[PDB]
């Protein structure tokens, strides 16, 4: 029907420096309806204790959320954001980019 | 457990959930051959009944303390309302949905259709004495409507617990009519050292569920009140 | 376009689970929240109380409690009558703008414009059909509620927004310097590279980021969405696709109002 | 909402054997639960097992389930077939995130074939008075083909396992 798929964007609050604490953000915008399962993945496994903002919507009524977690990057550590939605046949994973 | 009503009346059933969660209770209707479906959802915290899609505005209502004494009432009931009604609730974990005791509602156009059963006991065949050395009494209840009957054997004044088989569902007398009465059969096997004893009683009794007090009756036949009707037999010495 | 508005989100998944969220926003920033447990208006900043007194805020708390509970229950009760199909969302935004007053209030069903409140009455969007007209007929049953809504939109919000802006002037006009870094992106194609300039930590929102070769702005610069963080600051990526041999002397320049004329310049190193 | 279909009206299998009941569902929920229930002849619902969409094939107790999640199939296999396991088995599904009503299927009955055989048919008469005749079939249960106004009771089985089965198919007219 009239359902809007989420836009998923992964980024970091500060440049990645190994051993230095930083923040990872996953921004999920422009989706409808609002029921969504956003998780942050460290090396595949789900990251527990993830904070997210209060639900809101833009001018065109589409919903957006911000999920963020504190983390210390390692040389061999990889991070991602995994989203489930009614518009997704399988969960969509957007990887963090560091060179 | 069993309720019999007439078209245009109302019926109040109660459901037995062990303790529930005193939360939100769903009422399910199950019919033979069909899939059970949720009829209404009752929220005790606000006393708000939300009916399912396509349900008449005042067909069903719910009330009472949800612990054990929870009632659902059906009004303006028609022939299609017959079936088994359950109440269910999700447990605290929301892991499983516990279903309460179901009650079978039978709706008839005329109350003159429910009738008590006639029960007969049948002694085993003579050829079973030498061929098998064991005998088989047969109990048959016929001419009762609806199927809400409970059959049991009693030997020497004690309810039996062995060697007895009963078909779970009765057999209709004439399936052409919607209001057809059914009949039930049962078999009970004994040995030759107990059946050949003349001083050995065999009483097959059926508890039949039908009308009760405040149920109007006008037929000249015996009023089909819920009652125990039994037949009995003794073993021939030879 | 300095606008303050309250948003209401009601999600009806099945007949058992219905979620309600009320929040207050100064444009992009969230300043208030509703607590159903305490039925209280939680202020997210010390200046979120704005300019009103404690008695006025308590009166607003009682009004919001009554309105939220009754509206939730009514949407539950009128669901089948109004042809609301489970699961469904009801979204509401209402407030005022600006120097000047400029009020507004509207409601969407299933993500599309459904109804709005215009002067003292709910008007249906023509494209929404007969369902919106029936919803407006239901919504216009009580004249007292419409009078309260008109008073809230035309009097309460314009008087509140001026005081909220004055009390939050220090926070709204604060300047936070950005930081920037450079990284590789996905290969656009054979013999080509993607250069990424990240700018994070700046406030307010407007910012200027461009790939340069000397003084020459590289018009292939692709500026992305401005993304938020948990703090008040923003993030933005600017990408440039170049030939592998043409990436020398490239740099990224960032202008922000906080930098006071000292643009951040980062230089690309491809070794 | 969603659709659930199990096509088998009834099945049969001997004692100390196994059988599987199929359940084909059609849903649009990315997270859901599939529940299996048993209905006794006394009209009582018993919880059997719950099946998670993001969980492996549940194999708790004497029951196992098969997840053709791509094909949307939840198959229920039972083990160590006993006499008490004869009932009407139903499969339903519900919302994992927001538990609510259950979308049941049409249902499927199971008839356990009984655990020496000697076909026979006797006749019996009334006790209180005369003028009544019935016919009986004992043992059998190997030729399980049991079939005007000739009323015939189906093949019999109730704590009567102490005595042999002696499957009693009675008829009367
Ligand atoms: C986070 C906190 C932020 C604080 C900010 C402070 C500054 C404030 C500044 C600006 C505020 C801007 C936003 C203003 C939003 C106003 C809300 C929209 C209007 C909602 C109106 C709801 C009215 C209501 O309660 N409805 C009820 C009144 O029913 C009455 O029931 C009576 C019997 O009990 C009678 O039957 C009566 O019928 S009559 O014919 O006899 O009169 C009948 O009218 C009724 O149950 C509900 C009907 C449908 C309502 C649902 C649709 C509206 C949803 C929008 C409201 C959400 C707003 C959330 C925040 C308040
Ligand atoms: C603060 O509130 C008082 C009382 O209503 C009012 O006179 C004054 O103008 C308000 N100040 C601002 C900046 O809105």
């Amino acid at each position: 029907g009239i359902q809007r798929t989420p836009k998923i964007q992964v980024y970091s609050r500060h440049p990645a420096e190994n051993g230095k604490s930083n923040f990872l953000n996953c921004y999920v915008s422009g989706f409808h309806p609002s029921d969504i399962e956003v998780d942050l993945l460290k090396n595949g496994e789900r990251i527990e204790k993830v904070e997210h903002s209060d639900l809101s919507f833009s001018k065109d009524w589409s919903f957006y959320l911000l999920y963020y977690t504190e983390f210390t990057p390692t040389e061999k550590d990889e991070y991602a954001c995994r989203v489930n939605h009614v518009t997704l046949s399988q969960p969509k994973i957007v990887k963090w980019d560091r060179d | 457990k069993s309720v019999i009503r007439q078209t245009g009346s109302s019926a109040e059933i109660t459901c037995d959930l062990a303790e529930g969660s005193t939360g939100y209770i769903h009422w399910y209707l199950h019919q033979e051959g069909k899939a059970p479906q949720r009829l209404l959802y009752y929220d005790s915290y606000t006393s708000s009944v939300v009916l399912e899609s396509g349900i008449s505005p005042g067909k069903y209502d719910t009330y009472g303390s949800t612990r054990k004494n929870l009632r659902m009432i059906l009004r303006n009931l028609i022939e299609n309302d017959s079936g088994v009604y359950y109440c269910a609730t999700w447990d605290g974990d929301y892991y499983k949905k516990l279903f309460g005791s179901g009650t079978t509602l039978v709706v008839t156009e005329d109350l003159k259709n429910v009738f008590p059963p006639e029960v007969a006991v049948f002694e085993p065949s003579e050829a079973e004495i030498s061929h098998t050395q064991k005998a088989t009494l047969v109990c048959l209840a016929t001419g009762f409507y609806p199927d809400h009957v409970e059959l049991s054997w009693w030997v020497n004044g004690k309810e039996v617990h062995s060697g007895v088989c009963t078909d779970p569902q009765p057999l209709k007398e004439q399936p052409a009519l919607n209001d057809s009465r059914y009949a039930l059969s049962s078999r009970l096997r004994v040995s030759a050292t107990f059946w050949q004893n003349p001083r050995n009683h065999f009483r097959c009794q059926v508890q039949f569920y039908g009308l009760s007090e405040n149920d109007e009756w006008t037929q000249d036949r015996a009023k089909p009140v819920t009652q125990i009707v039994s037949a009995e037999a003794w073993g021939r010495a030879d | 376009p300095l606008s303050f508005h309250v948003i209401w989100i009601a999600s009806f998944y099945n007949h058992s689970w219905k979620q309600n969220l009320v929040s207050g926003w100064l444009s992009d920033l969230q300043t208030h929240t509703w607590d159903s447990n305490s039925s209280t208006i939680v202020f997210l900043w010390p200046w979120s109380r704005g300019n009103f007194s404690n008695e006025e805020w308590k009166e607003l708390e009682t009004l919001f409690r009554i309105r939220t509970i009754r509206s939730f229950e009514g949407i539950r009760r009128y669901a089948h009558e109004l042809q609301f199909e489970y699961p469904f969302e009801i979204q509401v935004t209402g407030g005022c703008e600006l120097k000047v007053s400029g009020s507004f209030l509207q409601l969407a069903y299933q993500g599309s414009d459904f109804v709005s409140f215009q002067n003292n009455s709910w008007l249906p969007y023509p494209v929404a059909g007969n369902m919106a007209k029936h919803f407006c007929k239901v919504l216009n049953q009580n004249q007292h509620e419409n009078d309260i809504t008109h008073n809230l939109l035309s009097d309460t919000c314009p008087r509140f927004i001026l005081g909220l802006l004055d009390a939050g002037k220090a926070h709204l006009q604060r300047q936070v310097k950005p930081e920037a870094w450079l990284s590789h992106g996905p290969s656009p194609g054979p013999g080509h590279l993607q250069l990424v300039c990240h700018v994070s930590g700046f406030y307010p929102k407007p910012v200027w980021v461009m790939w340069m070769r000397g003084e020459q702005e590289q018009q292939g610069t692709q500026r992305g969405d401005i993304l938020p963080s948990a703090d008040g600051t923003w993030y933005l990526r600017a990408t440039l696709e170049v030939a592998a041999g043409e990436a020398a002397d490239l740099s990224c320049r960032v202008k922000h109002s906080s930098l006071e004329g000292q643009d951040i310049v980062l230089y690309w190193e491809g070794s | 909402a969603q659709k659930v279909t199990q096509a088998q009206s009834s099945v049969s299998m001997p004692v100390r054997k196994a059988v599987t009941l199929n359940c084909l569902y059609e849903t649009s929920w990315w997270s859901y639960y599939i529940f299996w229930y048993k209905q006794l002849p006394s009209k009582e619902m018993i919880f059997l097992i719950r099946q998670g969409s993001d969980e492996q094939n549940a194999k708790s107790g004497r029951y196992s389930v098969n997840f053709k999640k791509a094909a949307k199939s939840v198959a229920l296999t039972i083990s160590a077939l006993q006499l008490e396991d004869s009932a009407k088995y139903f499969c339903a599904l519900g919302e994992l995130r927001w538990p609510d009503k259950l979308i049941f299927g049409k249902g499927t009955r199971v008839t356990v074939e009984p655990n020496n055989p000697d076909p026979a048919v006797y006749q019996l008469r009334d006790s209180k008075s005369s003028d009544k005749s019935v016919c009986l079939f004992t043992d059998f249960d190997s030729q399980t083909n049991v079939s005007s106004d000739v009323y015939i009771t189906d093949k019999c089985v109730d704590m009567r396992s102490m005595d042999f089965k002696s499957n009693s198919a009675v008829a009367w007219s």
